[PDB]
């Protein structure tokens, strides 16, 4: 018995046939009619586990479902050389200071 | 609304620094006349 | 269960035509039916044996045959404009005592005098307006489709290459240009509401598209314009905001300051090597 | 078809660049510029160019049981390094340079004389 | 409760089924057996792991169940459902790691210039 | 068979019935077909009684020779055509015409407009749009032969619980206004028609930016290169004192 | 053999195809004939102005004349992004606005290096 | 605000304020 989880135009919705018991995670929004539950845009990612209850002749049964998403909005690509050539780079220009002051400094 | 990693505050506070220059310059130039 | 092939066909006057029907969940005896505005359903031909086939209330221009258990095909002799309509295929196991049809999808004809009346349809997109945007916050697109004959066409929307059916209602019928001419063409519309912070993204693809069955490739041509076949017709349009700050001119920012802290690294490079060269040749000229 | 069996399939989410290769096989082998850079098995049925900003080029093959395909040459150029030319852009530009090249100068009158 | 652990670092995904700590794990995608049978060699299966090389987003993105091997499987009542980006190299930042970053290299600087100034004057 | 549509409220009682004088059937059933579809079997009855699915109850009667049939709580989807049907324990079921049905829905909160929608560039027309009205309004056609009206639809979102009704107006010819366009029909009085100034909101256009991975790469990169600036132009300030001050 | 060559300037897309020596060349684009009697044909090119991308991206193809679209050799792909008075930044562009740059701002100091030494 | 052209107007100013302070720092020192 699964619980079914439909994404309309950018939003997550949890959709079953009585109310809908939260346990943990994001909280949401509850829509005009019950049985319903708003989660918000997939790109901040809700997380949460839910619960719910049977009818239709799974009825007198129940369930539990856990939503986990991963849209990777503060994410950076980067190579394992690029970072040797920012910190190389870094330190060239500290040391470069380093050399800068004491020719000031004798004088 | 996702800035992700497009937050102001991080052009600000990289312009926070000149500013503080700036204030130990005007206290020297006060604390010498 | 029943299936049946082809969905449409186009023909002219005098040109048989041979139209089948398949099941196989092992009943017997088979029908063909016909419907009419104003008139209903009403039975062709039928076959309660393998081998014995009977008639129906109007079988005059309709051939039958029967070969095995489960095909039961159905031929015309010519056409006439008469023969426009649509035809189903029925299906029962044996003879009275369970009676549960079970019809098919259907199948369209249209009869014409000739080839030089068939035209494919033309698309456009009509983006929403300001209006009702600062008024209820939804936004609402419509599409037509305009001009085609016959009649056999299907509609639908692709939100970012995948199709959609929330929001959408499309006509039932299509239109007609003129109503009091014989041979007259169509017209057909759709709508798909969205809500307003959806629209303004200008990083989403909405696009509406229409399939076409026409003539295929067996058929003579004398005519100047291309010959009208099967084929896809479609419209776009990038959702789009008006004022405001998008992530358009966030790029236009940042790649500018990043060419312009390019070139004052460069001059900075050049003064600091500048005075350190002087600074070694009074270093030099110390001793 | 007349053995022209690779298609684009454009217009995801995500900038994804994705091709279609139609045969009734399994077991489908890729191909570029002559020489194999792939193989994959059914339940992918689809190969992966990547983002559409990076702009890829290039000709590409696919065959299953029988013999080879006709190419087909892909050529993306969806600018996105692109400044355009305003009032702001040359305003900013030259005010800049102005007043980098007036400091500079005034340290090397005080260095010289 | 007991949630599931997913843990994604490049391309590689991998699921922790929590239930059961004394039996053989199975598990089962959009209804359809996955791991165990030495197809997929992107696909391996552990303990009470699941690796998952080179994940795609559009294809293989769903339901996610897990059940001992001797029971049935349209008898669970626990399941995921994951969706998730993937790129090689691709790492997850914050945005107060950035300003630890800068303001950490700020004063290290600093305190080499004034370490070499009284160095330098006692000398 | 009554023919005709009955346009019925939303949740109400259906009644349809069917007279077969005269002669001696059985086998009673009910087909329904939607638009552009074929048929499909509801309700499958040789017997005086009641054989309940959900909301679909029949009635059957021997001697008064009529069928007849009840739907409660009665959707929006249930719009379609009704076939009533009876044979001996031969073969040729015999059919009736059927009876168009129409449910109209619940409309909460109306505020009727026309709009004047953004044009195409790639064709001449035009396009206005009457929206949501309270569903007792009628939409009658055009008195002229260049401007084509449609018919009123019903269409439902599902992201927000809601649904609505519209009508849209195209034409070629000029001296066409989406003030002149519905006059042929009756109109509810305060509409909306709005004017040509313009009102565009800009704290609603920021809940909608996203973010690539490209943008977060080239504004680090942004910051890497001040920090540079700043180490450069303290060395130079530094190289200048010892040349100025000495 | 040899492929095809796009060559864009400006809101102007101008494309090639030397794979046929010589023949009088057919256009088509989207399974629809295009060129011949906005777009014009030369005698060996086609080129295409005031360039939409929704409107002309997809599947073009040359063939010689008389024959079938579906033997011809091989379909190109174009989905590209013009612009009026924009211009893209490579590796080497910036490179020689920064040398080009340095190279001027190199004679100015020691203009105002030799005018300030021999005033004192 | 979003847009970053007011940070980096904030900059120059920040910027071209401390040379002119830096001057007139030595002509009175
Ligand atoms: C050495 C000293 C004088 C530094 C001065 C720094 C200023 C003059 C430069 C650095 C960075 C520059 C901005 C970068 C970014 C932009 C965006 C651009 O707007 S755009 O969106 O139309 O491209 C207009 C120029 C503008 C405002 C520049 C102005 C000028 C600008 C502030
Ligand atoms: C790329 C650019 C914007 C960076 C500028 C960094 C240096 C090269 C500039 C910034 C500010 C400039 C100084 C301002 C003005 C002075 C005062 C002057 O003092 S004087 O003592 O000898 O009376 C010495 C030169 C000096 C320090 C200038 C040198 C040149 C100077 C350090």
């Amino acid at each position: 018995f699964k619980i079914p989880i439909e994404e309309l135009e950018d939003r997550v919705f949890v959709n079953c046939n009585t109310s809908i018991t939260w346990v943990e995670g994001t909280v949401g929004t509850l829509l005009s009619d019950i049985t319903r539950l708003d989660l918000g845009k997939r790109i901040l990612d809700p997380r949460g586990i839910y619960r719910c209850n049977g009818t239709d002749i799974y009825k007198d049964k129940e369930s539990t479902v856990q939503v986990h998403y991963r849209m990777c909005q503060s994410c950076v690509e980067l190579d394992p050389a690029t970072v040797a050539g920012i910190i190389v780079t870094d330190v060239i220009a500290t040391l470069l200071l380093a050399l800068g002051v004491f020719c000031f400094a004798g004088h | 609304q996702s800035f992700g990693l497009l937050d102001p505050k991080l052009c600000y506070l990289l312009d926070g620094i000149l500013f503080i220059y700036g204030v130990i310059l005007t206290a020297l130039f006060l604390r010498v006349k | 269960g029943v299936t049946q092939t082809p969905k449409f066909q186009v023909l002219k006057t005098g040109q048989s035509m041979t139209l089948q029907c398949a099941q196989d969940m092992n009943h017997e005896y088979m029908s063909w039916y016909r419907q009419d505005p104003g008139m209903g359903l009403r039975l062709i031909h039928y076959s309660v044996g393998a081998g014995i086939t009977d008639q129906g209330e109007v079988p005059n221009g309709y051939n039958v045959s029967r070969s095995t258990t489960e095909d039961f095909p159905l031929r015309l002799l010519s056409a006439a404009p008469s023969q426009t309509s649509v035809y189903f295929c029925a299906s029962r196991r044996r003879q009275g005592a369970s009676g549960e049809q079970y019809f098919g999808p259907g199948t369209r004809l249209t009869v014409t005098e000739d080839l030089k009346n068939v035209f494919p349809p033309e698309v456009a997109v009509f983006e929403p307006s300001e209006a009702e945007i600062s008024h209820t916050q939804k936004a609402t697109l419509v599409c037509l489709a305009t001009g085609f004959y016959p009649d056999h066409v299907e509609l639908s929307w692709w939100v970012n290459g995948k199709e959609v059916h929330s929001g959408v209602s499309t006509d039932p019928q299509p239109l007609k240009e003129q109503p009091a001419l014989n041979d007259s063409r169509y017209c057909l519309s759709s709508r798909l509401r969205v809500s307003a912070t959806f629209w303004q993204n200008p990083r989403n693809h909405f696009r509406c598209q229409v399939q076409f069955y026409g003539l295929s490739e067996n058929d003579e041509w004398t005519q100047d314009r291309a010959k009208p076949v099967t084929q896809i017709v479609s419209a776009e349009a990038w959702g789009r905001a008006d004022c405001g700050f998008t992530s358009e001119s966030y790029q236009q920012g940042v790649l500018s300051a990043t060419i312009l802290y390019e070139i004052l690294l460069g001059k900075a490079t050049l003064y600091a090597v500048l005075v350190s060269a002087l600074v070694l040749m009074a270093m030099v000229k110390r001793k | 078809k007349g053995n022209h069996l690779v298609k684009v399939y454009d217009y995801q989410e995500d900038g994804s660049v994705l091709l279609t290769c139609d045969a009734e096989a399994k077991n489908i082998t890729w191909f570029k510029d002559g020489k194999m850079i792939g193989f994959l098995t059914e339940d992918k049925k689809k190969w992966n160019l990547g983002s559409n900003a990076k702009d890829p080029r290039g000709m590409y093959q696919c065959k299953g049981s029988q013999n080879k395909s006709k190419p087909l040459q892909v050529y993306y150029r969806m600018c996105q390094n692109c400044i355009e030319l305003n009032a702001a852009t040359i305003s900013g530009f030259l005010f800049a340079e102005i007043v980098s090249i007036f400091v500079l100068a005034v340290g090397v009158y005080f260095i010289a004389g | 409760q007991t949630p599931y652990k997913v843990s994604i670092s490049g391309t590689t995904v991998i699921l922790t089924c929590p239930q059961y700590p004394g039996s053989e794990i199975l598990w089962q995608h959009n209804d359809k057996n996955i791991g165990g049978d030495e197809d997929d060699k992107n696909i391996g299966s552990d303990e009470d792991h699941l690796s998952l090389k080179e994940f795609s987003e559009l294809e293989q993105s769903g339901y996610y169940v897990c059940y001992p091997r001797g029971s049935k499987p349209e008898d669970a009542n626990f399941y995921l459902y994951l969706r998730a980006r993937v790129c090689e190299n691709c790492m997850e930042m914050d945005v107060m790691s950035v300003a630890t970053i800068v303001i950490v290299d700020i004063c290290i600087t600093g305190g080499l210039l004034l370490l070499v100034y009284y160095w330098s004057k006692n000398r | 068979q009554d023919p005709g549509p009955l346009s019925v409220p939303e949740g109400a009682i259906v009644s349809l019935n069917c007279t077969y004088s005269n002669s001696a059937f059985q086998y009673f059933m009910w087909y329904r077909q939607y638009s552009r579809k074929g048929p499909e079997l509801l309700m499958y009855t040789y017997s005086s009684g009641n054989k309940e699915d959900g909301r679909f109850t029949a009635q059957v009667d021997k001697s008064s020779k009529y069928i007849s049939l009840f739907i409660r709580d009665s959707q929006p989807s249930d719009s379609a055509t009704y076939l009533c049907a009876m044979s001996k324990g031969y073969s040729t079921l015999t059919f009736g015409k059927g009876t168009m049905l129409l449910v109209s829905p619940d409309i909460q909160n109306p505020d009727p407009a026309v709009y004047q929608l953004r044009d195409s560039k790639s064709s001449d027309k035009s396009v206005c749009l009457f929206t949501d009205f309270d569903s007792q309004t009628n939409v009658s056609q055009s008195k002229d032969s260049d401007v084509y009206i449609t018919d009123k639809t019903v269409l439902d979102m599902r992201s927000m619980d809601f649904k609505s009704n519209s009508a849209v107006a195209w034409s070629n010819k000029s001296d066409f206004a989406c003030a002149n366009a519905f006059n042929n029909s009756i109109i509810p009085e305060d509409t909306f028609f709005p004017s040509p100034e313009s009102s565009c909101d800009v704290k609603l256009v920021e809940k909608s930016f996203e973010t690539d991975t490209n943008l977060n790469f080239q504004n680090l990169s942004v910051i890497g290169f001040r920090i540079l600036l700043l180490k450069v132009a303290g060395f130079n300030l530094l190289m200048t004192l010892r040349l100025w001050s000495s």
